[PDB]
RNA sequence: AUAUACCGCCAUCUUCAGCAAACCCUGAUGAAGGCUACAAAGUAAGCGCAAGUACCCACGUAAAGACGUUAGGUCAAGGUGUAGCC
């Protein structure tokens, strides 16, 4: 018996989400990876890097924005530039998305030295793929 | 480190502890558990130690129609917030942490005297709020599989009624205890017995009989009188509406079978109308109050017989000695006549 | 509260829908229901109905018969006129292509194939939230082919729902509303009876519809 | 109050309704049969104990001869006898006042 | 210190195919059961098996392999409840 980034079957009044859903032998089967990088790939390097700062600002923004993210993130490097997508809800102010939106591009771009931008969805309530 | 950390709810699941073998077996646990607790909705985004005032999400941005900017908060107003955010958790834990007063019912720890309320709606509507339910029963049935060994399974007896003479009995068997008693409060308004009675308070006339080797003797009494009976049979009749009877059980004591031959014999009883258009007479009561007077209840709807019926004297007539020792007096017990509580 | 009153009218005349002219006891002799099984297929509840028997073989009695089929039908033909929806039921192979094809015929509906577990009581879980169940039921064949009694007549009085049951020496009529004693097995008695429905529920309903535009133009 | 106006007053019959004083009340004892004598007293020394009884709880209450409508809640109007305090859920000493309250 | 508090990760029967919320019915309304197709009370959400995807195919190999049994192994990957040195 395996458990490995999956949910246990309840009576089925469990919302669950397609990438917790979904097991981690469908990655490439049904699924997408969360970050796309070029460390992985051979010649290259800088992997480890790579890694640490995906983790490090996926944990900052996670308790940055508390109880509004429905989903992990999904980071876009295009060379040089980041992009961050995320999948909020509607709960707190406008006023309060856009400035903890600045406040973490200013320190994400002043710590990595690296150009940034966020985008993210807006949703009534987090959805849900099934009942588990 | 700050990447050793991670999420809460694992950490809550790992303190809790809720599955891998304190809960399987049945073994459980010697009364301890810790309660999860949310942090992330007690304070809002904008508290720390170093009180700065952020316009965008702490302070309004505009005031007066005028731009903020960053500013301090004081060691003084530091501390005000402070001793603020500790009294409102004190207040929310006492508010968490409290008294649960479940009506007590036939006793503590029992579920007998204790009502869910009225039914369920239903699907196509159907608003039940006349009818009360009660719990008669709980037992914690068992049966063993190879793989679970003891499967534990609760099993629950309810009955309903409007207090209009319409009522019902049902069984509800689940893993859950809740789930169960939906099951059976579902089930008995789905399941209603019907029964009569004689001036909206008591049965037509003393009735006796057995089932399942349960002997049960139920006496009309007249008004004021009382409920002296079972437990049970004292929430079934004040569901059914009748505030008065004498009641004995002997033989075996299990509720089903109680229940099912009590609403039985109610089912089974005599209305004076039926007897009237059955015999062809005149029925005719006579109080102790009142002198001798002959008072009608019901006559024949069809034509009345024109013979009266035969007196028979010396008849063959099956009787309790029980009810010949309380005739004749000579009987004594400390526990029949107490000074029992409020009906 | 003229519906009402309009609904109410056939009530108090008896014989109202003029079924009484549709049978005679020579079409019952004619079409043989009198027959029944032998007298080891006797049954308790069923000897009253039993004129007699010979060569170990039941005999009904047709005053009797024609007693209740009298009152089978102008209930029938009243619940009809009411807009009451009807099931048949006939388990037999027999006739279950004669029986769906009459039902066509006459509009209502009908049931000759298997009978499945808690198809009416658990009929608003099977369906949807909120079905018409028949107002009435009949039954053509009362016993299954093991011989012993279909679950609707048990399902149907346990949700109220009347029945009309044809009942041979060998079924229960306790649990039936207005049983109609007769022979379940002979073709000519099914389409007798099948015909006779047929006359009664047309005339309900072309009663019904010319009473409701006689007050449509009043 | 000293007269009979807190049982006409709106406070007793929300608190109540329609139904008697004793119904409400229910006694914390020992097992299946509760004793047959009540308690002594519901008060002592100007201090009450705990699960009194329901006139001694509102002390707005006051047991007088005058107030028939309230000294009939416990005498059934069907039969003469009045009830007993096992039965009323009263102490003793309140009961037997009612009683000569009540003669 | 406690794997006999746990999460996280897995061995295991598994070289299995069963597990089942929500309803109905039977047994006198009991623990419990619900199988007959020329058909008699079962209907079934969902999970898994399976199918499909990966490798060279549609087969094969991998992968997957639920509910649970062994208080199975792991406080020494890491974190953490309790008890302790502080
Ligand atoms: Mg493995
Ligand atoms: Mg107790
Ligand atoms: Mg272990
Ligand atoms: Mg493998
Ligand atoms: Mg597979
Ligand atoms: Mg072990
Ligand atoms: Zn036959
Ligand atoms: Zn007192």
């Amino acid at each position: 018996k395996n458990r490995a980034a999956r949910v246990r079957v309840s009576k089925g009044d469990k919302p669950v989400t397609y990438e917790e859903a979904h097991a981690p032998h469908y990655i490439a089967h049904r699924k997408g990876w969360l970050s796309l990088h070029t460390g992985n790939l051979d010649g290259e390097d800088h992997a480890a890097e790579r890694t640490v700062e995906d983790v490090f600002l996926r944990k900052f923004m996670w308790g940055t924005f508390p109880g509004c993210l429905a989903d992990q993130l999904v980071l876009k490097r295009r060379g040089n530039q980041l992009e961050i997508c995320a999948v909020v809800l509607r709960q707190l102010s406008p006023h309060k998305y856009y400035f903890l939106v600045g406040y973490s591009e200013t320190l994400l771009s002043y710590f990595y030295k690296c150009p940034v931008r966020l985008h993210l969805q807006t949703v009534p309530s987090k959805v849900v793929y099934k009942y588990l | 480190s700050f990447f050793t950390k991670l999420t809460a709810d694992e950490l809550w699941k790992g303190a809790l502890a809720e599955t891998g073998a304190g809960a399987k077996k049945g073994r459980g646990k010697r009364t301890k558990k810790k309660k999860r607790k949310d942090l992330n909705r007690g304070q809002i985004i904008g508290e720390g130690r170093y009180g700065f005032l952020w316009p965008g999400l702490n302070v309004p941005l505009m005031k007066n129609g005028a731009v903020q900017t960053i500013a301090q908060r004081s060691k003084e107003e530091q501390e005000k917030v402070e001793a603020d955010m500790i009294q409102q958790r004190e207040e929310w834990d006492r508010k968490k942490k409290m008294k649960v007063k479940r009506e007590r019912g036939w006793s503590g720890n029992s579920w007998g005297g204790i009502s869910l309320g009225p039914p369920d709606p239903g699907p196509c509507g159907e608003t039940y709020e006349d009818f009360d339910t009660r719990i008669l029963e709980v037992r914690n049935v068992f049966t063993m599989t190879a793989k679970e060994g003891r499967k534990k399974s609760i099993r629950v007896l309810v009955a309903v009624g409007n207090g209009k003479g319409a009522a019902g009995f049902s069984i509800g068997k689940a893993t859950d205890r809740m789930d169960a008693f939906r099951k059976a409060k579902n089930r008995a308004v789905h399941h209603l017995h019907y029964i009569e009675r004689y001036e909206d308070h008591t049965i037509f006339h003393d009735i006796s009989l057995r089932f399942k080797r349960t002997h049960i003797k139920m006496k009309k009494q007249p008004k004021g009188y009382g409920l002296r009976c079972h437990r049970a049979i004292i929430t079934i009749c004040r569901l059914i509406g009748i505030k008065d009877m004498y009641a004995k059980v002997s033989g075996s004591i299990n509720m089903l079978s109680l229940t099912q031959g009590l609403f039985r014999g109610l089912s089974r009883q005599e209305t004076h109308q039926q007897l009237a258009d059955k015999k062809g007479l005149h029925v005719v009561e006579i109080r102790e109050e009142c002198g001798p007077l002959p008072i009608v209840v019901a006559s024949p709807r069809g034509p009345l017989r024109k013979d009266p019926e035969p007196e028979d004297e010396v008849p063959d007539v099956k009787l309790d000695w029980e009810d010949v020792k309380t005739a004749q007096g000579m009987k004594r017990s400390v526990w029949s006549n107490l000074k029992r509580a409020a009906t | 509260d003229f519906n009402d009153k309009i609904l109410n009218e056939p009530l108090k005349h008896s014989d109202f829908f003029n079924v009484k002219e549709l049978f005679s006891v020579r079409s019952l002799f004619d079409a043989r229901v009198h027959l029944g099984h032998k007298a080891g297929c006797r049954h308790r509840f069923m000897e009253p109905y039993i004129f007699g028997s010979r060569l170990d073989h039941d005999i009904i009695d047709l005053e009797q018969t024609a007693t209740h089929l009298q009152l089978a039908l102008n209930f029938t033909a009243h619940m009809a006129y009411r807009k009451g929806i009807i099931l048949f039921i006939s388990r037999n192979r027999q006739f279950s292509y004669l029986i769906e094809n009459m039902a066509r015929d006459c509009g209502e509906y009908a049931h000759t194939r298997y009978f499945r577990g808690g198809m009416l009581t658990n009929a608003r879980l099977l369906f949807g939230p909120t079905v018409r169940l028949p107002d009435l039921i009949i039954f053509l064949h009362t016993l299954n082919n093991i011989f012993e009694p279909h679950v609707a007549v048990r399902d149907a009085a346990k949700m109220n729902i009347p029945t009309v049951g044809i009942v041979d020496t060998n079924c229960n009529p306790c649990l039936i509303t207005y049983p109609v004693p007769g022979n379940d097995d002979s073709p000519l008695a099914v389409h007798l009876y099948c015909r006779l429905f047929q006359t009664a529920i047309t005339r309900a309903k072309e009663k019904r519809q010319q009473v409701e535009a006689l007050y449509r133009l009043q | 109050d000293e007269p009979w106006k807190y049982l006409e007053s709106e406070e007793y019959q929300e608190r109540y309704g329609s139904r008697p004083v004793w119904a409400d009340y229910r006694r914390n004892h020992k097992g299946g049969v509760p004793p047959q004598r009540t308690r002594k007293t519901c008060i002592r020394r100007n201090k009450v104990v705990g699960n009194p009884c329901p006139i001694c709880r509102d002390h707005k209450l006051h047991v007088d001869f005058r107030n028939v409508k309230l000294l009939e809640q416990f005498v059934c109007a069907h039969t003469g006898i009045i009830f007993y305090a096992p039965y009323t859920g009263v102490c003793v000493k309140q009961h037997k006042r009612l009683t000569q309250a009540i003669q």
